[PDB]
């Protein structure tokens, strides 16, 4: 007929024997707060469908963070309301204090707690070996969660990950971009930054999961451990598939699409190529080879590669030889 | 080449009362994400827009409305709404500051705040419910605009959080206080609390 | 054909200045200590109440035309102190009541009509400015006419005083503040804003 | 033929032996003070060669006075700060605050201490018989110790003379026309309101003495309990002497100008005329008998005579039976 079903491993049906309403956004009510029980101060960062200040809930001197909704549709707006309450109260997601509008405006506002996120600039510039390892694991937690609540991100990046190196304290966000998953479901993929999309979205397979956030991970330690920020970096949104394959190799690739039969736009046809797939001992500069662990490789290789079903899910990443040091340290795993 | 007639925009941008208004390069108006939630304001979205590219007429057609003109109108009025939603980009704002670093836009009446340069602002982004004025970042006050001729641009077209915005962006920008206040003085020194003063409206 | 006065306070900037009634001119016991003041006090003067030229005369530092300028630099000096008259003032707040003199440029005053003022009282060390009864501060004046017009020939303290005899006539404070909004609401201190002139 | 000198019966000598500085004001030099010390308030009133509004030391928000001494001499201006100074820490006599000057208009400001006057025209007619005796005793004071300084007021009226009721606190003031008494010295007759002017003034005697000021006031206490403000309403300049004789009498006037070999500018020759001397019985209306006593009646008589030297004096109307009662509770003081 043309492109091949796919399915998810772990948490297959968490959505499927949840009610309507834990799904059905687009039939979501919201319970606004009020907007001058908070107001602003000092501008954070600027988005693409939002400015995010850092404000203060008069109601008690309390620094919040405010994120403010530019004009969109009432889907991707609720899509990111809905989700974000079903995750809050999970562990390193990110917990959605309240939500208001411009009296006004009718403008939107979303607000969280507040994260002294020390900026990247210095992470990937002073982390250590555990520290990755560390906080890679932290961020597995969160995935796994919101996995088991049958959610995707969509949006991984470092961008997206607060980190409270002085309080070890991590929470992920942008929420925007997640959503729900349900088999034999066809998703838009036009989503994640460049630098972060996973090969399903560079050649329009419409039917993902959350082996999605998966692959977005994998780029993120690669660029880390490596320290090469990002490490698939393209110009336009096909020289990235081509980046990425300068290096797992074409093989691999083209294996992919066919195991799928799927729709590969002949422009790729003379961009890619022919390539072997490099051994990441290519990317281990002495400035980095410290942070370069063999298990590290392995736990790495077991996410980065084309086919969304081979990429090890969240509780199965967890267990790898990587975090074992990191696990270990966790006396009670669940308590 | 040699001909700069411009689009639409440089020559709206050229107009009486629309020097505050910066031109708006139209990466930003093509890309259609951002011209969100307009059409269901202004008439004639469409018509209107392409007017305001530069694309081509609808011309052989009736005029009962007098369409021909009342899409004028809509070109102008929707070109506001943008133009507001633009100078808060972290762009449009370079555009703007470019204008604020000469003043196209006028200074501080107070003469305490030193010919101190201004934005435009508007107190209300409803459409004829206000006008333009002019925050100063000195005085951090609102004045009715100097000059006759910028009293008919509304003040919804430069929103109402654009210049306390910018601050947000450019901090190092926001001025000094006045370095000093004025001193009212009679005959040789200044006067106590007139207090009393007001409390005569109970008999005139 | 008419009046010096009249004329005077016809021209472009000189619609704040108050024909100044010679009932209180020809009193020479106002014009006191003036003289040491202006140059050629008494032609200048003479000219300023109409009365008659030195017609023949040399022209050498060109006096035909240097007393012009005393004759408008004195009647301005005198101009201040009379506004200060209980009758001057009269004069003055008529012209209020139909603010011939301007509004606060203020949006949150409402158009508040003001009365003109000088920074200093020298001449060439400020010129003529506003003030606003009801904001209380000063403003430079609106268009580019009234601006060469000497604040010191309308008296730092004209405006105080006009007050303190009519009391009944000092406004009320605004109505309401601007408040400063974005996107919905107000902007609480900004004060590290500031502090970022140490790297800028 | 050449008009009776005559002199002033009391302190008759008091400059004479003080300093050459002491009066001779035109050679005096002002310390001022700093005219930033206060700012201004309301205005207390207008004028023609001053204006006063009521102001504030900001060194401490006490309300303060203040006189904006407009263009005159060095002179007249001198002659009320020297004055001034000389008496202050009077008895009831005003308190010279401090002096200033416009920074720029180089302009005289004058400073005196803040008294809440309940201005006469409204409290005259709610005074009782003592309060009438104990102000006018306060008022001595003032007179008695400006008189012991040397100085005569030639002002003295309800206009001058600021009443603080509810603090029972009295000062005078306008101290402009106020001079000093110089034995056979000669002054300008040109001077009071013209209600409570002198004989002396009304008959162009130019060698008057503080005796003067004690006129004024016999007048002051007439309109007073008999409640005639003024006592002696007259028109003109001449038609004051005219109404004050309509009571005292012709007679003890011709005798007075006799006894004084004085010029009596003809006028007057068809405008007085011949009248008996009214018994002050004749100013009692229901509405006032009760200020009307007979020490009251006798005290006033005393003072209200065309002859200067017949006039009791400071310490003397001081001392009379009007007073007692209150000359009682006053030394009634500390001894409490
Ligand atoms: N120390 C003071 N405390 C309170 N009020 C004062 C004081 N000194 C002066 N005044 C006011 O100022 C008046 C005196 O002003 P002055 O310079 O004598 O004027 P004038 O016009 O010649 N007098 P007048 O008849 O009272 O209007 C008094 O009659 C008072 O109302
Ligand atoms: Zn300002
Ligand atoms: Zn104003």
């Amino acid at each position: 007929s043309g492109p091949v079903p796919s399915r998810a491993r772990v948490y297959t049906d968490v959505n499927t024997h949840r009610p309507r309403e834990y799904w059905d956004y687009e039939s979501h009510v919201v319970e606004w707060g009020n907007q001058d029980d908070y107001q602003l101060v000092r501008k954070l960062g600027r988005g693409k469908y939002s400015e995010v200040f850092e404000a203060i809930n008069i109601t008690n001197n309390e620094k919040v963070v405010v994120k403010i909704l530019k004009p969109v549709k009432k889907k991707k707006i609720k899509r990111e309301i809905k989700i974000l309450e079903n995750l809050r109260g999970g562990p390193n997601i990110i917990t959605l204090a309240d939500i208001v509008k411009d009296p006004v405006s009718r403008t939107p506002a979303l607000v969280f707690e507040h994260v002294n996120n020390t900026d990247f600039k210095q992470l990937y510039q002073t982390l250590t070996d555990y520290d990755i390892r560390f906080y890679m694991y932290e961020i597995l937690k969160a995935l796994d969660y919101c996995h088991s609540m049958g959610i995707m991100h969509r949006d991984v990046k470092p961008h997206n990950v607060m980190i409270d190196h002085e309080h070890r304290k991590l929470r992920l966000i942008d929420w925007g971009l997640a959503e729900f998953y349900h088999p034999g479901q066809e998703y838009n993929v036009r989503v994640a930054s460049r630098y972060f999309k996973g090969p399903e979205l560079l050649v329009d397979y419409q039917m993902y999961d959350y082996s999605l956030d998966m692959w977005s991970l994998g780029c993120m330690l690669a660029s880390m451990i490596f320290r090469k920020e990002p490490f698939f970096h393209g110009h336009d949104n096909y020289d990235q598939l081509v980046r990425i394959a300068k290096v797992l190799g074409t093989e691999d690739l083209y294996d992919y699409i066919d195991k799928y039969n799927i729709e590969l736009d002949p422009r790729f046809n003379d961009i890619l190529g022919r390539h072997s797939r490099k051994r990441w001992e290519r990317f281990v500069h002495s400035e980095n080879q410290h942070l370069v662990s063999p298990e590290a490789l392995d736990f790495l290789d077991k996410l980065l590669r084309y086919d969304h079903q081979s990429r090890l899910t969240a509780r199965e990443a967890m267990e790898h030889p990587y975090f074992y040091t990191v696990v270990k340290d966790q006396a009670r795993m669940g308590s | 080449s040699s001909s700069e007639e411009v689009s639409w925009i440089s020559w709206f941008c050229g107009l009486r009362g629309n020097e505050f208004f910066c031109e708006v390069d139209e990466d930003y108006i093509q890309d259609k994400f951002n011209l969100t939630g307009l059409n269901e304001q202004v008439p004639h979205y469409r018509q209107a827009l392409d007017m305001i590219l530069d694309l081509e007429p609808d011309e052989e057609l009736e005029d009962n409305p007098n369409q021909s003109d009342l899409i004028e109108q809509a070109a102008e009025m929707l070109y506001g709404l943008i133009h507001a939603r633009y100078i808060l980009t972290n762009r449009g704002i370079a555009q703007m500051l470019e204008k604020y670093q000469q003043g196209d836009f006028g200074y501080c009446p107070r003469v305490y705040c030193e010919n101190q340069p201004m934005l435009p602002i508007g107190l209300s982004d409803i459409p004829g419910e206000a006008m333009v004025k002019l925050y100063c970042p000195k005085c951090m006050d609102v004045y009715t605009p100097k000059s006759s001729r910028h009293h008919h641009t509304d003040g919804a077209y430069f929103g109402t959080g654009f210049p306390h915005m910018l601050f947000m962006v450019h901090p190092e920008y926001r001025p000094k206080r006045p370095a000093n206040q004025f001193v009212p003085r009679l005959y040789g020194f200044k006067i106590h609390p007139m207090a009393y003063q007001l409390q005569l409206q109970a008999a005139s």
